[PDB]
C-alpha cells in the first residue's frame, strides 16, 4: 500500500466514521424527544428541560457531522483521482520506456528487410511444393491416365446436366492494356 | 544561449492550459460570492456588501485579464515560426510578447509557468527589452490589460452599480448612497 | 514530491512521445499487412471478392 | 456514451482486419511445417530404397 | 469477410490437392513395404527349402 | 529543401535527404537547402511558409 | 552533463552548466561613496 494510499484509506475512513456520528446523534434526538414526554407526563418539568436541551444539541450535533462528513468525503474523492491517475502516469511512461527500446531493435527499416525476407521464402516454398507435386504426378501417371480423367468428368457432367465439355481445354482490360503497349 | 524554444512551446501551452482552468474556477466562485452578497444585504449590512463587492470586482477584472493573456500565448503559438526563425521582434507580436514580460511579475503567484515563458521571452529579445517592457517604458503593453491588473480601488460609482444589480437579480430590497449616484 | 519528479514539462514531453510512438506502431503494421496481402494474393483474387 | 460507442465500432474493424492478417500468414506457416514434414520422410524413403 | 470467405475457398483447393499428391505417394511406399515383407519371406523360404 | 523543415514529424525523411545528397554531392545539397539551385517547387515553398 | 541529467530526474529546475548579503553590499557601497 502506497503512502498515498494509505491517506486515501484514512480518509474515507473518517468520512465514515463522522456519517455514523450523525446517525447516532440522530437516533438520539429520538429518545431523547421520548423521554420528554415520558417526563411531561409525570409533571418533572425540570428533567423535561434536561432531555429538551439533549434532543436539541444532538439535533445539532447531527448536522455538523453530516457537514463535516461531506466536507471530508470530498476531499476523499480528490485523492481517489491523485491515486488511480498516478498509477495511469506510471504505467504510460513504463509503456513509453518499453517501445522506445522495441523500437529500437527493431526498427522499421529492419520490419521492412524482415517482411522483404518473409515474403521471397514463401516464393520459394511454392517453388518447391510445385516440383514436389510434379515428381508425384510423373511418378504415377499410370496410375491416372489422362483420358479416364476426363471420361469420368464428363460422365459426372451428363448425370449433372451441365453443358461444359470436358475433354477440351476450357479481362478484357487487360487485353486492351496489351494492345497498347503494342501500339507505342 | 539561454534562450530554449521548446521550453517557451511548451510552457505557453502550459500557460493556457492553466488559466483557461483558472477562469472556469473563479467564475463559478463569483457566483457563490455574489449570493453572499445578497446576505449581507438581505441582513441590512450594507457597508460591509460594499466592501465585499470589491473583491467581486477584482475577481471579474482578473478573469477578463486571464482572457487577454490565453489569447497572447495562443498568438506566440500560432506565430511561433517567426519567434524561432527572426532575430529581430516583428511588429505582429510586439504587443503579446511585451504585454507577457509585462504581466509575469503581477501573475507569477497564480500562473507559475508565466515566469518561464517571461524568462525565455526576454532570454530570446535579450534582458534590456525585456526591463524596458516591465515598466512600459517599451509603450506597447496592451493598456486594457493593465487597467484591469491595477491595483487601485474600484470606483465608487461602479460598487453601488454591483450592489443595484445584485439586488435585484436575488429580489433584495437595497437603496444606492444619494452622494454616489448623484457624484455620476 | 510526485509533482518535482513528474513536472507539467516531463509530463508534456511524456505525452509528445507516446504519441509519436503509437504513429510509428501503425505505420509498422500497415506494412506488416502489406506484405501479407501481397505474399497470399493468389489466394484471394480482386474479381473473385468482387 | 456516444463517444464510446463509436470508438469501440472503428477498434472492432481494426481487430477484426488483423485478425484476417494473422490468419493468413498462419494459413502460410502451416504449409510450410506440413511440406516440410513431407520433405523429410520422402527423404528418408529415399535413403532406405537406396 | 469477403476477402475471408474467397481466401478460405482457395486455401481448402490447395490443401485438397496437396493431400491428394500425399496419399499418392503414401499409396506407392505401401507397395514397397509390403512388397519387402513378401521378398524377405521368399528369400527365407527359399533358404529353408534348400 | 524540405527535409530539416518536416523532420519533426517524418524522421526518415531526413535519411532520404541525406542519400540524395551522398548521391548528388554535398554541394548540390547545400544549393538546394537556400533554394540557388532555383528549382524547388514554388507552391510547396509557400506552403511550408513560417509567414501569418 | 550528469549533473543536469539528474536534476532533469529530480525535477530540479537550476541550469547545472551555469556558473551558479544585501548587508554587505550596502556597507560596500558606504566605503566608496565616503
Amino acid at each position: 500500500m502506497s503512502n498515498m494510499e494509505k491517506h486515501l484509506f484514512n480518509l474515507k475512513f473518517a468520512a465514515k466514521e463522522l456519517s455514523r456520528s450523525a446517525k447516532k446523534c440522530d437516533k438520539e434526538e429520538k429518545a431523547e424527544k421520548a423521554k420528554i414526554k415520558k417526563a411531561i407526563q409525570k409533571g418533572n418539568m425540570e428533567v423535561a428541560r434536561i432531555h429538551a436541551e439533549n434532543a436539541i444539541r444532538q439535533k445539532n450535533q447531527a448536522v455538523n457531522f453530516l457537514r463535516m462528513s461531506a466536507r471530508v468525503d470530498a476531499v476523499a474523492a480528490r485523492v481517489q483521482t491523485a491515486v488511480t491517475m498516478g498509477k495511469v502516469t506510471k504505467s504510460m511512461a513504463g509503456v513509453v520506456k518499453s517501445m522506445d527500446a522495441t523500437l529500437k531493435t527493431m526498427n522499421l527499416e529492419k520490419i521492412s528487410a524482415l517482411m522483404d525476407k518473409f515474403e521471397h521464402q514463401f516464393e520459394t516454398l511454392d517453388v518447391q511444393t510445385q516440383q514436389m507435386e510434379d515428381t508425384v504426378s510423373s511418378t504415377t501417371t499410370l496410375t491416372t491416365p489422362q483420358n479416364q480423367v476426363d471420361m469420368l468428368l464428363q460422365e459426372m457432367a451428363d448425370e449433372a446436366g451441365l453443358d461444359l465439355n470436358m475433354e477440351l481445354p476450357q479481362d478484357e482490360l487487360s487485353q486492351r492494356l496489351a494492345r497498347l503497349r503494342d501500339q507505342v | 544561449s539561454g534562450f530554449k524554444a521548446e521550453r517557451l512551446r511548451v510552457n505557453l501551452r502550459l500557460v493556457i492550459n492553466r488559466l483557461k482552468l483558472l477562469e472556469k474556477k473563479k467564475t463559478e466562485l463569483a457566483q457563490k460570492a455574489r449570493k453572499e452578497i445578497a446576505d449581507y444585504l438581505a441582513a441590512g449590512k450594507d457597508e460591509r456588501a460594499r466592501i465585499r463587492v470589491e473583491h467581486i470586482i477584482r475577481e471579474d477584472y482578473l478573469v477578463e485579464a486571464m482572457e487577454i493573456l490565453e489569447l497572447y500565448c495562443d498568438l506566440l503559438l500560432a506565430r511561433f515560426g517567426l519567434i524561432q526563425s527572426m532575430k529581430e521582434l516583428d511588429s505582429g507580436l510586439a504587443e503579446s510578447v511585451s504585454t507577457l514580460i509585462w504581466a509575469a511579475p503581477r501573475l507569477q503567484s497564480e500562473v507559475a509557468e508565466l515566469k518561464i515563458v517571461a524568462d525565455q521571452l526576454c532570454a530570446k529579445y535579450s534582458k534590456e527589452y525585456g526591463k524596458l517592457c516591465r515598466t512600459n517604458q517599451i509603450g506597447t503593453v496592451n493598456d486594457r490589460l493593465m487597467h484591469k491588473l491595477s491595483v487601485e480601488a474600484p470606483p465608487k460609482i461602479l460598487v453601488e452599480r454591483y450592489l443595484i444589480e445584485i439586488a435585484k437579480n436575488y429580489n433584495v430590497p437595497y437603496e444606492p448612497d444619494s452622494v454616489v449616484m448623484a457624484e455620476a
